[PDB]
Order: structure tokens, then sequence, then C-alpha cells
RNA sequence: UCUCACUGGA
């Protein structure tokens, strides 16, 4: 159906991130990085893809979309950038 | 996996659907023509019998013809056979359902017996629940047993609504194994029920019959419930085994199939030819029995069919029932690759996230990383070094899944690494891996640490991570799992490393700390005497791995540079710290240096001990982790470890027998103290000889003597232990270890010096295994403590052999309890895990199961995490009325509630203003309504409570940053203080929907924390004592908002499994008025079964009066159960033939008293003087009770109480009266109540406390009476007037639910479980048990924690099946053909996907536009 | 010495402290069918197949009882035809290595040419060992 | 309201499913001698209307089935007179969050 | 070539 996407108002989830979402984002961007992707920020002479992904996610610079599965089977989408990585 | 990549579309599973075969479907599927019972190797040659295995079924290596599905042994699923069952046979597990469905049908037609002609059948067909619906229909169709053709409907009786006819009678069939006897029943008509007859009946049972019987005519066919074509598994299910040549050793299922096919030939040849109608009946039963014993061999056909050479059978119910079974052995966690297991060893020179791997593991543990241009030089250098060194390479996996095997060929320095390949490099440093020790018990039972390759093959760990692993260095073993993909490494490194785990969710404390040697060393070090020279300060300051290079100023420079080594410890502690403890009389002038004070890494005063650097509630490690974070905590451990390491290496700490021996005259005092203890036991024994012992209620004279002996003995033991402990001086090293808290206790030094004490077995002291004596060296009938198990001397002087035998018993008891409690706590652990496995917390902060059933609305009622929750105090809940008004009350229009202008710079102009006075009286009335609310919530009123982020810490952090000088008044605006309070009160977003349900939920959730926050950031607090600035206030509110919205619960934690493990840990630490606890209590509560071994309850007195003893005696007398056995000795039938004057001279006066119509049978009952003073029972009350309880055939006659025999004469009031009268007087003696309700056993009159708020403002520990009793009948003990029935308490939760409603039953379950766990002394968080208790009381009753309840709930099949009920519930879900949603953890474990939870609880999708944007 | 572990003078371990020999023995059988068929212990070759090096064998597939053994040596040479020559030798122990010590060439009550090997192996007290 | 002193015949209970909608109660005098909501472990129960049930099930993305349940013969449910299909709010005290809402269907 | 039995350690 896809009759199940809330628009970007009244989003009941957080404007933060979680540790688990953070983990999957870091791992997924790391999987691209170690799978020979175009990087977006400069290397600090760094071949350490976990540290590379942490450098990228320091400034909301990782091109991905999160699908938070709502608790009935519907979902919202989420930009990576509008979150707050405060922790 | 999967060479020759192809074009099939790929997905993951969403449907698990069950159901039964058609025989025609098996004929559609299979490619078999199975008739040869001879198996394989046609004429004993390496070739293919086409009857069994390979009629183009699966073949083995080097012989590939598998109907072109060759593929070797791998890469080819096998294919299925079939069986031409001529006579139809049963399916063995389905036979119970077959009986329960043949009770519902008229035979030879197929029609339902009982239809919508019946009102109860009509109302019971409305159940849209298949299993319980068929259960109710089976209960209705066991009622009437004859097909009724003309049926009266539910309108009127005289008209007869017809249906299908054929009014035959249904015979009562009772089960006999493979035989179901049909005895039609006048005329007992025992008939063997034909499989062909019931075949035709089920072939005639119809559409509405199935669907109204809860079954699926699409899938679930009870006429498919009968085996008539059986498919045959391939050799890729049943393999073959050789002795280097195929001589002996084929497979058991192969020979079962050859057996059943031989039995099939036996049934074949007697139907293909002549028919013995009493011996062709066994031509089937052989085939039926063999195909039935194939799938199951625990049947009531008790011949096991024990196969040859002593090995009985190999069947599929035995294959599938778990614990080395198929499901539980190969599907929920198996033996793995990329594995490493060795012994462990310690070192403190490594660090907290480091583990020392042996070099030869590093030569064989490896990692397949892809060819990367970022270190192509180093990776090609590794493959140039080769597989025969440390920095080498093992394989070069090519681009399409092709392993280059290096060393066995001739070119170990071969090809440059092509882009797209995978070099299988060995382990290098700083790839952190998984590292676990079995048993696994909690979140912390696995962790991750970086690699530091070493020689000398052990596994290292730092010595303060060996505490939460619960390992030790006795060679206890730990495993090593190396993660494999890039994102796997990312996941483990970003979550499962130790500094992320440090604060523990178990009971919200730190789980690590500082342990024995480092601990006692830091205990000796921070003593004030530890003066240090110059170059050693230089050496330790290099030893700290992150010195600032600053040589600190020496605190003593008088001539000479010295140091009070607390200061050089303070250079290890990083910045921004405070702590304060105030132990007993520590008011800033400590004559003991006990307590603490830290500023920013300057120890002001105090020793360092376990309650600072260990695992403690106000832990310094806790404060370090909260104020900075995990990596600063990780460096804290390294600093304190290596600093105290070097100081211990060049000071030393020893111990020995000099720490054990006390001084001479004090050992003399010890021995005379135990002598006066034996003087006390000698006096009370000689008082027992005179038998004058006032036994208090609860126990007899002997046990009332026993408790006094045990109490006086152990009281003397611990008094002598205190005498020893204060004898000893500072140089007692074991006393120094005691004040360290590394090992031992005051009891340990008491045992090693003063006396051993008291041995025991099973709670008692030593009882006579012989008669009258424990040992032949003792007299008979000794209740001296020396035979009853006292031991006189400590370990120093020794063991006389009687004491040695007592102590050998006291230790072997402990080995009994470990060797049984490991088994039962392991079962209770695995039961609680498999119960609460799937309860996660979803994005709207609500708690759900596998099937979307909502369990908790907000987790822990706030969404506050056990990974964060601290303990802070209240301030409002105490205080007097006038003191609290002086404390928080602000007014300018009064005398003393004014402010001082030394706090507020604008304190002059503020005066008298109502435009602020209304706000101040708003806030004060707000907090007084809050005070009433807190005393509504917490009845006692203790103040330390599990709450989130510490207000008190955060304002004192702002103090020690922004340099509050307490002389200048502050620039803070009072309206700004009140507005900031209000704005942050409306800021704590946990729920994020904008309507009234969500807003009421958010306010009601964080109500108590907001009460705390306003009680703290009240006006007189923030002015008078915290004294902030504008910048301090704004930074404080920014920090409260920041860390509160950081410490809100995230979504995705498997809070169920983590809750199960956190209640399953402290059950392990348990050991064993006499009311039980421990693993029997836990098993009685989780297995909720009714036969509980101590069902006690408690009542209180009337709420009017306080502690009135006469009235408490009245209540316990009015409740106290009283029968005639309790009051009688001599129940006598006489025959006094004169029923107007007694032939016994004791009772002359009484008949002419009574006459101021009978029998000559004198019926005499004695009462004793003991019982009618045990209860306040009047003889006239008793006689009138006998009167008003019989009232039919007896003339009641009393006696005199003032005369000391109490005789109940009776006769009979209108000869064969005694033959029934003896059973009648039995029924008098033991079947008639006299007081109270039944099950009112031993009633204990206790004077407990009553921690109440005062009628003047403060708290009061008040005295009252609270009774104790050990029965249960809650409805009847409740209704008795004279109690406090709003505050009654029982443990018996079944009666508590059925008397006071399911939610109160849940809450009493909770208080019961929490108190009987924390009676041990241990602690756990509220919320884990909260989740557990709610899943107990969610389905409506009290679901027992076993296979009686939740694993009999309506949830998913494959999630339900993995608690040892495999055949039963699998055949069940095949009978009802269920759809399992694949929304379950164990389901995705079984089927091999990502588990749909946590870091599997979302998707990740690539954006198209930001890809264009970021360049 | 945190958590009871003990610390060792390595020099006395050179001097002999807790030094120890270790004696495991083997078996091998020229097997016996029911039809009186005897098997053979002789030096095997390629004529279930291994690839172990024959470098320390004897005339009859044995190993001389005074030689250092290592790696994956073939322990007892054994052959058996059916009326071919199989790889019925048994290779070395993957978990231990040492010196072959003592070989006796015996039989049973019914004449199976039975040869045995005991192994000696020195063992020094290394760090991950339990005391 | 129908209140027996000690017994009501079980065969007399075959007259109960008779007419919609007026329903006859059945109560022990002795069991109701003290209140079964005055007890301090019993949390206060509050009813719901059906449009607010629609409100709740649209707010929480829920249905009839996914809810925490109760049985009809529950003692305080018969104290409140609760029939098949309703929703009852339960507002209970606690420790770590002060107050918390609880919802029970009545199947 | 493994099934089972019995020891052994935590
Ligand atoms: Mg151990
Ligand atoms: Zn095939
Ligand atoms: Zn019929």
């Amino acid at each position: 159906l896809k009759e199940k996407a809330i628009p970007k108002d009244q989003r009941a989830t957080t404007p933060y991130m979680t540790k688990y979402e953070r983990a999957r984002i870091l791992g997924t961007r790391a999987l691209q990085i170690s799978m020979n992707a175009p990087v977006f920020v400069d290397l600090e002479g760094e071949t350490d893809p976990l540290r590379i992904a942490m450098k990228e996610l320091a400034e909301k610079k990782i091109p991905l979309v999160i699908r938070r599965y709502l608790p009935d089977g519907s979902f919202e989408d989420w930009s990576v950038e509008e979150l707050i990585v405060d922790l | 996996v999967g060479q020759q990549y192809s074009s099939a579309p790929l997905r993951t599973v969403k449907e698990v659907q069950f159901g039964l075969f058609s025989p025609e479907e098996v004929r559609a599927i299979s490619v078999a023509k199975i008739r040869f019972p001879e198996t394989m190797d046609e004429t004993q040659t390496r070739a293919k019998i086409g009857g069994l295995n390979d009629p183009r079924l699966g073949s083995i290596d080097r012989n590939l013809k598998c109907q072109t599905c060759q593929e070797g042994m791998n890469e080819c699923p096998g294919h299925f056979g079939h069986i031409d069952l001529a006579k139809p046979v049963f399916h063995v597990g389905f036979i119970a359902k077959i009986k329960k469905v043949c009770e519902c049908v008229c035979m030879h037609c197929g029609k339902l017996l009982l239809d919508e002609h019946n009102e109860l059948m009509r109302q019971a067909l409305a159940i849209k629940d298949s299993k319980k619906r068929f259960a109710a229909i089976w209960t209705l169709c066991k009622t009437k047993m004859v097909c009724e053709t003309d049926v009266p409907s539910e309108d009127d009786p005289t008209q007869l609504v017809s249906r299908g006819g054929c009014g035959n009678t249904q015979p009562t069939i009772r089960k006999d194994g493979l035989k179901l006897v049909g005895s039609w029943k006048d005329e007992p008509e025992l008939r063997v029920l034909s499989t062909e007859e019931i075949l035709n009946i089920f072939k005639h049972i119809s559409v509405k019959d199935f669907t109204s019987l809860g079954f699926n005519e699409v899938f679930s066919r009870p006429e498919w419930m009968i085996l008539t074509c059986l498919p045959v598994p391939p050799p890729p299910v049943r393999p073959s085994i050789s002795f280097n040549e195929s001589q002996r050793g084929e497979d058991d299922l192969t020979f079962k199939l050859a057996d059943i096919l031989k039995a099939n030939i036996s049934l074949e040849t007697l139907e293909h030819n002549g028919a013995p109608h009493h011996a062709i009946e066994e031509a089937e039963s052989l085939l039926q029995f063999h195909v039935a014993t194939y799938m199951d061999n625990d049947i009531a056909g008790q011949p096991q069919a024990l196969q040859k050479s002593g090995r009985p059978v190999k069947s599929i119910r035995a294959r599938l029932k778990g614990k080395e079974g198929r499901i539980r052995g190969n599907l929920m966690g198996k033996r793995v690759d990329f594995s490493a297991r060795t012994v462990i060893s310690g070192d403190p020179n490594l660090e907290l996230d480091q583990v020392g791997v042996p070099k030869s593991i590093a030569k064989t543990l490896t990692y397949p990383e892809v060819v990367t241009p970022y270190n192509i030089d180093r990776l090609t250098q590794l493959v140039r070094n080769g597989p025969n060194e440390h920095p080498g390479a093992k394989y070069v996996i090519r681009d399409s899944g092709d392993r280059i095997d290096l060393r066995y060929s001739k070119r170990a320095g071969d090809i440059q690494l092509q882009y797209g390949w995978k070099v299988e490099r060995h382990i290098m440093d700083n790839d952190p891996v998984l590292f676990n020790r079995q048993p696994s018990l909690h979140k912390m039972s696995m962790m991750a640490h970086r690699v530091k390759v070493i020689p000398y093959s052990t596994f290292r760990l730092n010595l303060s991570v060996t505490s939460p692993y619960n390992a030790d260095f006795d060679g206890d073993e730990m495993n090593l799992h190396v993660p494999q993909s890039e994102e796997t490494r990312a996941e483990l490194s970003q979550l499962c490393a130790v500094p992320l785990q440090i604060v523990s969710p178990q009971s919200n404390k730190p789980c690590m700390g500082i342990v024995q040697d480092t601990l006692c060393g830091i205990r000796k070090l921070t003593l004030r005497d530890t003066f240090i020279e110059l170059d050693q300060v230089l050496n330790m300051l290099y030893w700290v791995p992150d010195w600032d290079g600053v040589i600190p100023t020496p605190a003593i420079i008088k001539p000479k540079p010295l140091w009070s080594g607390k200061q050089i410890l303070s250079v290890a502690i990083p910045n921004g710290i405070h702590l304060q403890r105030f132990d007993e009389g520590t008011t800033l002038l400590s004559p003991k240096d006990n307590g603490m004070l830290i500023i920013d890494g300057q120890i002001i005063f105090g020793v360092v001990e376990k309650k600072t650097v260990g695992s403690s509630n106000g832990g310094l490690i806790h404060v370090v982790t909260r104020e900075k974070g995990p990596q600063v905590c990780a460096k804290l451990f390294g600093n304190i470890q290596k600093v105290v390491n070097f100081w211990l290496l060049h000071n030393g700490f020893s111990t020995g027998i000099g720490d054990t021996i006390a001084d001479g005259p004090t050992m003399r005092e010890i021995t005379e103290t135990i002598a006066e203890a034996k003087k006390k036991v000698l006096d009370v024994t000689k008082e027992a000889q005179a038998n004058l012992l006032t036994a208090k209620h609860g126990m007899t004279l002997r046990e009332s003597f026993e408790d006094n002996v045990v109490r006086f003995l152990n009281e003397a033991r611990d008094k002598a232990g205190r005498l020893a402990e204060v004898n000893l001086k500072d140089l007692n090293n074991v006393k120094q270890m005691v004040m360290a808290g590394s090992k031992g206790s005051f009891i340990n030094i008491a045992q090693m010096s003063a006396c051993v004490g008291q041995q025991s077995v099973e709670g008692k002291r030593i009882a006579f295994g012989f008669v009258d004596r424990t040992l032949p060296h003792f007299s008979k009938d000794d209740y001296s403590p020396e035979s009853k198990g006292f031991v006189e001397n400590s370990y120093l002087r020794g063991l006389t052999p009687q004491e040695f035998f007592f102590h050998a018993m006291g230790g072997r008891e402990g080995l009994i309890d470990t060797a049984v409690k490991t088994a039962e706590t392991g079962y209770i652990q695995r039961r609680l895990v498999k119960a609460l496995e799937d309860i996660m917390v979803h994005y709207d902060n609500t708690t759900r199961n596998s099937l979307g059933n909502v369990i908790q609305f907000i987790y822990g009622e706030d969404g506050m995490d056990a990974a964060h929750i601290e303990k802070q105090s209240l301030d409002t809940i105490g205080g007097s009325d006038a003191a609290f008004e002086k404390r928080y009350r602000v007014d300018l229009l009064n005398t003393d509630h004014t402010l001082d202008p030394s706090l507020l710079e604008s304190g002059s102009e503020i005066l008298g203003d109502l435009k602020l006075q209304v706000l101040l009286d708003e806030e004060y009335k707000q907090l007084v309504k809050d005070r009433k609310f807190l005393r509504e919530v917490f009845v006692d009123g203790e103040a330390n409570w599990p709450l989130p982020v510490n207000i008190r810490r955060i304002i004192q952090n702002a103090q020690q940053t922004f340099h509050i000088d307490h002389t200048k008044p502050s620039d803070l605006t009072i309206k700004d203080i009140v507005l900031g309070v209000k704005d942050l009160q409306e800021n704590l977003l946990v729920l994020r929907g904008k309507n009234e349900i969500i807003q009421n939920a958010q306010r009601d959730a964080v109500t108590l924390f907001c009460c705390l926050l306003r009680s703290r950031l009240a006006t007189r607090r923030v002015l008078q004592e915290y004294r902030l600035t504008k910048q301090a206030f704004d930074w404080v509110l920014s920090n409260i908002e920041a860390q509160f919205l950081r410490s809100v619960v995230h979504p995705g934690e498997m809070v169920g499994v983590l809750a199960a493990q956190s209640i399953g840990e402290p059950a392990t630490q348990m050991t064993l008025k006499k009311v039980t606890s421990g693993v029997p209590r836990l098993k009685e509560i989780l297995n909720v079964a009714k036969n509980m071994k101590t069902p006690s309850l408690t009542v209180y007195l009337e709420p009017g009066h306080a502690a009135d003893q006469e009235q408490a005696k009245l209540i316990r007398s009015a409740i106290e159960h009283t029968t005639l056995k309790s009051v009688t000795i001599a129940s006598e039938i006489y025959y006094d033939p004169d029923p107007r004057s007694t032939v016994i001279p004791e009772d002359e006066e009484i008949i002419q008293l009574h006459f101021s119509q009978q029998s000559p049978w004198l019926l005499r009952l004695e009462l004793d003087r003991a019982a009618m003073n045990d209860k306040d029972l009047t003889m006239g009350q008793v006689g009138e009770r006998i009167k008003q309880t019989f009232k039919n055939d007896l003339f009641v006659i009393w006696s005199e109480d003032n005369d000391e025999k109490l005789i109940i004469r009776c006769r009979v009031v209108r000869a064969e009266e005694d033959h029934m009268l003896k059973k009648i007087e039995n029924t008098m003696l033991e079947n008639i109540t006299l007081r109270g309700v039944e099950n009112i056993e031993r009633v204990v009159m206790m004077k407990y406390d009553r921690k109440v708020p005062s009628p003047t403002g403060e708290y009061v520990k008040e005295p009252e009476w609270v009774l104790e009793t050990d029965g249960v009948n809650l409805s009847e003990v409740m209704t008795v007037p004279g109690i406090d029935p709003t505050r009654i308490y029982t443990n018996s939760f079944i009666d508590i639910m059925e008397v006071l409603g399911i939610e109160a039953g849940r809450a009493a379950l909770y208080k019961e479980v929490y108190n009987v766990i924390a009676s041990d002394g241990s602690y756990v968080n509220y919320r884990h048990m909260a989740l557990l208790v709610d899943v107990m009381t969610t389905q409506g009753g009290l679901t027992s924690v076993t296979r009686h309840g939740f694993n009999r709930s309506n949830t998913g099949a494959l999630m339900r099946c993995s608690f040892e009920e495999t055949v039963e519930i699998l055949f069940e879900a095949g009978a009802s053909a269920e759809l399992d949603d694949c929304r379950g953890v164990s389901e995705n474990v079984i089927l091999g996907q990502m588990a749909p939870i946590g870091t599997g609880a979302f998707d990740v999708m690539i954006d198209e536009e930001s890809l264009v944007k970021y360049m | 010495n945190q958590e009871d572990s003990m610390i060792m003078n390595q020099s006395s371990i050179d001097r002999g402290l807790f030094r120890s020999l270790f004696f495991r023995s083997y078996m091998d059988q020229e097997k016996k069918y029911g039809m009186s068929i005897t098997e053979t212990f002789e030096k095997p070759q390629r004529t279930r197949m291994k690839h172990g090096t024959y470098d320390k064998l004897d005339d009859d597939g044995l190993i001389a009882p005074g030689v250092r053994v290592s790696g994956e040596d073939v322990i007892i040479g054994k052959t058996t035809p059916i009326s071919s020559k199989r790889d019925a030798s048994t290779p070395l122990r993957s978990t231990e290595n040492g010196i072959v010590d003592q070989v006796l060439v015996t039989t049973n009550q019914d004449g199976l040419k039975f040869v045995k090997v005991r192994v000696r192996t020195t063992k020094i007290p290394q760090i991950g060992d339990k005391f | 309201i129908f209140v027996y002193q000690n017994n009501i015949t079980p065969s007399a209970m075959k007259l109960v499913p008779s007419i919609p909608p007026a329903t006859i109660e059945t109560f022990n005098e002795a069991a109701l001698v003290v209140n079964i909501t005055h007890h301090e472990l019993v949390p206060k129960h509050i009813r719901l209307s059906s449009d607010e049930k629609r409100e709740l099930l649209k707010r929480y993305r829920l249905k009839e089935s996914q809810l925490p349940r109760i049985q009809r013969a529950d003692p305080v449910a018969l104290y409140l007179g609760l029939k098949r299909g309703e929703v009852v709010k339960i507002i209970r005290k606690s420790e770590t969050s002060g107050r918390y809402a609880s919802y029970r269907i009545c199947m």
C-alpha cells in the first residue's frame, strides 16, 4: 500500500540519535568506505574506517536515510542530519 | 557460499505456514516408485538400487548423477520419496485429536452431532480462536452420544426441526495405543474400528464442519490426518558411513525404512493373494506398528521395538526433543568457526580494553579483509612475508569467492593484489574481539578489548575487568570470538567494549572497581605517613602514561622536599570532580582521616578505600564516568593501577601468623569470655533440668531453649571477636586488608583468632545420627553445646576430632548446596530467558512482544535507563513545618522571611512587590502541594531513590567552575529564576505527540522528577546555599536539559533478555518464624503452583487504637482456629443405665441442677486445663456451642471449671447407638470448629515498628502490634471485624488475585518478589522485575513461568517450540495450520536473517540528492 | 599475584624445578576378519589416503625406538589387501610431539602380529600451567 | 442488584442469559462486608467511553487484541459492572515515576 | 567412521 508514511510534522520519535542507530550508521558508512566509495571529507592521513566514519559523522556528512519502523508496521523516514548526536 | 552466481530474486522470510500433506500432493512432489526394501548397493556392488536411495535422488561425491542436480555432496538439496500405503494407518501424535474429533460426528455420514439447534453450540461457535474453540466443542460433544434427527430448536419444545437423518449412536471409545475400540453402548458391541470406515467418514466430513471446527479446508485437513502415502527423506538427510570399505555401518533411518517397506511387502502379499480374515488383521498391524514406531517410540504400545545388538531405536521424536536434540543443539547456538580457547592469566601493565593474545594464535587466527588501496602496500607486504610469520597473510580470497591457498604451492610471494580481492590477513592489533566465559549470565558477561600480541600463550586481561567476568586465575577458561565483517567490527567496537559497559544496569551501580592487591595497596598508600623522596616522584610521574610534565610543588619543603602521597595520587585523578561522604563525625576536622574531599584532582583529605575506588553507590568511578565519559574513565583505571603498582613494588605488603596471633592476656580474656558463655549455657541448661522454661509462643520449651542457646552462643562469639579486633593494632596486616575490603571480614578475623563458633547442618545444630548422641565419645542424651555442635578453639590452637567431624559436616553441607543449586539456578535462568526473550521497547516508548501485544506503556513508567539511573536524596519529605517554612518561605511583607542584600545586588528595590510576591507564593504553594503528594506516594519516607541526573552534583560543578565568591551579592533576577524553572519544566520531552493523551502521559510520567527538580532549584536554595550567577544558572539549566534528554531510554534494547539476566544473576548468590527464601521461594513463585510450602499472612489491628494488648489478644483469639482435638484428652462412651443420676460419684449434683426423654448411654468428653487457658474459652460458651452445633439428638451437660476436671456428659435425646456413635464422636473430636476460621495456625503477637510521619511535622518510628500467622483463607480472615483489612498482606498470590483483583495481585507479587530477593542483601533495579511481573500479569490471570502458561499462549509457533515440547507443539501447529509472522528473535535465529530488534530494528536507505549535494 | 596467581623463578626451572617426562603408549593391529584373513605391518605407499612423509619409517613400517619424532609423521605402517594396498598407516598426534621410546613386536592368543610404540616427551613448566 | 445471603442455585443461573439489555447482578453479602477497593494495594479503576476508545486505539496504533487483558469474573470488575468489550483506565502509584497509567480491556 | 557409556575439569 505504502499508505503509511507520516509527513515531517508530528513526528513522535526523537530529534536525537540512539546508540544502536549510531552503530548501524557507523558500520554501514564504514562498509561503503572499506568497499571503495568516494569519501566526502578529507583524510587525516587515515586508513582507519571506523575513525573515518566518526570523522564524517562529526558534522552530519553521511548520505543515508533511516526508516524508523513504527510499532504497527508503518514507518517514518528520517534524514541523518536533523538528528542531534549529543549522547 | 553460492558459486555459479545466478538469476534468482533474493529476499528474506515473512511467512511460516504449517499444515498437512495430501497423499496426492506427495505424488505430485516425489519422483519415486518405491518398492524395493533392499536398500542400496545392488548385488553388493558400488551401484544404485533404484527402489531406495537414488532413483535420481541424492548421490555422494565422485558419482554425480542426481537427475542433473549433480553439484557434488554440497549444493544440492535432496529430494523426497513416497510410500504406497495400501491399508491406511494412523498418525500417532494426531490420535488424541482424532478421538477428540470423533466425539463430535455421527458415524458413516460425517455430519456434526450437535449443531446450532443447541443454544450453547450457537454461542460457542462465536469463538474466533481455533484451539480453545475446538476444546469447548469437545466439551459440549462429550455430553450426548446419539445422533438426533428431529431436534427441538430454541423457540418451543413441541415442534421438531429436522436435519440430516441417520440417528445412529456414537460408541464410547477409550484409547488403547494403536487400537481404538468401538463399543456401541444394552448390547455391548465392542467393535474394532476400521481405518477404512473412519477414512470414509473423514472423507465425508465437510466444509462448514472443518471451518466451524477451527480447521482450514485450504490447509488443515482432518481427513489428511491419516497416513496413506508417506514421503521418504533423501540420503542428504540420512547419510552413510564406511569402514574404509562399505562392509558395516549404514544408517538407522535407512534400516527403519527398509523395515517398514518389508512390513509393506508383508501386507502386500496377503492382499495380492489369499485373505486370512483373522490373520490378515496382523498383516496390517505389523506395517502399522513399524510406520508408527518410526516417527515416535514412546508410545503406550510399550514394546519399544528394540533394534539389534542392544541399541533400541533411532526415531524422530527422540531426534527432535532438545538438549543434544536437533532444535536446541543446531538451531539456537552451535559450534562455530573463528574460535579460540585457552587458559587465562593476569597483568596490570596492560590496559582495560586490552587482551594479550598468544603469537601462535595470531599465526592461525585470521581476518579476510578486502583489497584496499589505503594500505595496499602493507597488505601486499603481509602476503610477501607469508603465512609462516606474525605479520603475514593466510589466504587471498579472489573477487568471485576464490581462496588463494598460499603456502602449499611454490610462489608464496606471488601476484600483486588485484582490486576487488580479499586478503585474509592474520590478527593485527586493535581489532577488538569478543571474549566470553561460560556460564554467561548478564550484559557484562561478554565484552570487547583491543589486541596486544604477546608470547607465552595465555589470554590476558586487566585485573579490574576480572571482577565482572566472575573469573579467577585458577585456570578458569574464557573463549574468543573474532567478528568478521567490517560492520561487525564496527558494531562490536562501538558497543561491546568495556568502557561503554562500566556503569552497570544490574543494580544501577558500577560493576567494576579496584580489587585485592591494588586495593590494599592504595589503602596503605593514601595514609598520611607515606612520605616520598624526590626521584621516586619523578619515576611515578613518568609511570603515569599521561603526565602533563609538571613537577608538583612539594607539600613539605621545610628543609626537605617531601610529599604526603595523597597529593601525588591526585595528579592521576583528572579535572572537574567533587565528592563528600561525612561518615560518622567527619566535620572538616577529622581525627581519623576517614571520609573524603576532592577538588579537580586534589585529594583534600581522606583515605582511598573500596567505597571510593571500588564498586560503590557514590562511586568515584561513577562520578568520573558521569562527569566526563568512558575514555576518561578508562584512563582513570590505568593511572591508578600503575601508580599503586609501582608503589607496591617498591614498598611491599606481606602477611603471616603474626597477623593471626593476638596478644597473650587478650587471648586469655577470649578464653575466659567463652568460659562465661558456657556459664550462661550451663545456667540455662540447669534451668531446663527443672523444666521451668517460659516458652514464648511459636515454639515449645525445647526449641524455646534452643533459640536461647544459639543466640547467647553467637552473641558471645561476636562480642569476643570485637574484643580481638580492638585488641589488634595498626600493624595487623589482615586488619589492614579488612579496612581495605579486599578479602575477609570482621567475622574472618574473629574465626581465625577468637573461636570458630557453631557448626551446622541444614539450619539445625547437630542432631543425633545415632540415638541420643552425635558421637560415641559423648554421653547419651546430651544437650551440652559441646555435643550439640559448639566448637571451642579457633584455627590457631586446633581441632579435637569431634570438632573436626562437626566441621567436616558443616563444610560438606556447603558442597551439597553448590552441587544442587548450580542445576536449579541454571534451569530457572534458561526458563526466564526463553520466557521474556522478545520484549523490546519500541519507538513511541511502549513495550511490545513478538506479536505486537503491548506490555508496558512507558518502560519503567518513565523511560529512564538502568544504564543511567543514580540515587539522589529528597529534601522536602522531611523537615518540620516551621523549619520548612523558614527554609523555603520568601516574603518581603513580614519580619524574618526577608532576604539579605548580601545575596541580591538589587535586594533594596525588590521590597514589597506584589508583582513578584504572587510568583513566590505560587512556588511555595506548589511545593507544599508537592509535599502532600510525596507523603501520598511514599508512606515511610526514605529519601535516597532511583532517579536520573544529579542536580546536587551539577550545581556544585558550576560552583567549582565559575568561582562563586560569597561576598559580592549576585546579579541573578528572581523573575528569571522562576521563568527558567517553568521553561525547563515544560522541556523534558520523552513523549512527542501533540494531543491530550500524549501530554497527560508525559506529565504523569515525569511528574516525580519534576517535583524533585523544583524542590531543588527552589529560590532560597539557589540563592542562599548554591549562590549562583546568571551565567551559572543558565549553564546549569542547559546541563540539566542536555543530560536529561541524553539519559532518556533509547529504542531497541532487548529489555526482556537484559531484565531476565539481571534478575537471573543474584539468584546465583543465594544460600540456605521459620519462613523460607532462596531458590525454593523463587521456584514456588515462578512455578505458581498451589502447594506452597509456607503460605503465611499478616494482619494489623483496628485503625483506632495503637498497641492495646488485651484487644490484640481478642483479635488473635477470635481468629484462632480451635477444634475439639485441641481441647480433649479423654473422650469416653460409658453406659450409665440411669439417665437421672450418675453411677459415677463425680456427677451427683448435675442432673438435679439441670432439671431445676434420654438414653442410658453416657457420652463423656473431658476438657483439659491447658487448652481452655490457651484460649479464653468459657465452659458455658463451649456447652452452648455444642448445643447450637448439634441441636438434634443430644442433651448438653457441662461440669465445673473451678473444680479441676472439665467433663462434658451427654446422653442422646429421642439400642444400637454405639456402633454409629463411635464415628459420631470421632466427628465431634476432629470435625467441629470452636473459634476463628480454619487454617489459623501458630499466631505470633509481634510488636513491630511503624515508621509514620509525625502529627507535628517530622517522622516517627512508632510502636504498635502486628500479628503473624501461617495460613491462608483471605476472604474469610478478611471479613472478620477488628483488623486493618485495607492493609492486610499474604504471600498467597492466587488467593490475593481472586480476592482483591488482578492489579493488586500484580503489585503484591512485585513486593513479594523484590523483598524475598533483597532479603539476601543483594540489590537489583526496579524496572527489570517490573517488566517481568507485568509479563506475568498481562494475559489476565497469573501466567506461571513454565510450559503450563506462556508457552501455551497463542503466540508464534516456531518461537514457542524451543522449550522442549517439539513434537507436541509442532504437530499442534500442523493440525491448526498457523501463520507465524516472523516477528520474533528466535524465529530469525532459526531462519537466518537479521533479528528484527535493536540494530536490526530499522532500515538504512541511500539518498539520491545529498549525494549530489556534498561535492 | 592478583587473584591467587603465583610468580615463578625461571632460573630454577632451568635448574630442574618441576621438570618432567611424559609417557603415552599407542597400539596398532593387523586386523582379523572371520575368514582367517591376516593383515600386514609394512612400509606403505600410494599403491582413505593421507599425504604424510615416510621419512622415519622402518623396514616393516615401524619406527626405531630412539629417534625424535615431530610434525605429522606416519606412526605405524600398516597394509591390507582384499582379493588394493590402502593407506592404513596412522599419522602423528596433532596435539603432542616427542620421542618414540620402546617398541615390542608381539601377538595375541590367535596370532595377530601386534606392534606398539610408547612415546617419551619432555615438558617444562610453562606460564599457563596450573599448580 | 440481586444479593443472596448464602447461595444461588447453579440451575437458577440458566435463567440469566434471557433478555437484552437489563442485567441481573449476583453478590455475596459476606464478601461485600468490606470494600475491595479500599485496600492499599488496589489501584483506582476508571471507565472509558467508546469514542475515547477510538481515540486511544488511533493514538497508539492499536486494536482490540493487542491490549493487556482481564477476565470478566474479576472481583473489582464485578464491583464496577463491566461487560464484554470495554476499556478501564487504571492509575497506580509507583516509585521511580510517581504516577503511571494502566489500561485493561475486559474480555 | 561416529553413536553410546563412564570418568575428568570449571
Ligand atoms: Mg574456577
Ligand atoms: Zn539433486
Ligand atoms: Zn448422521
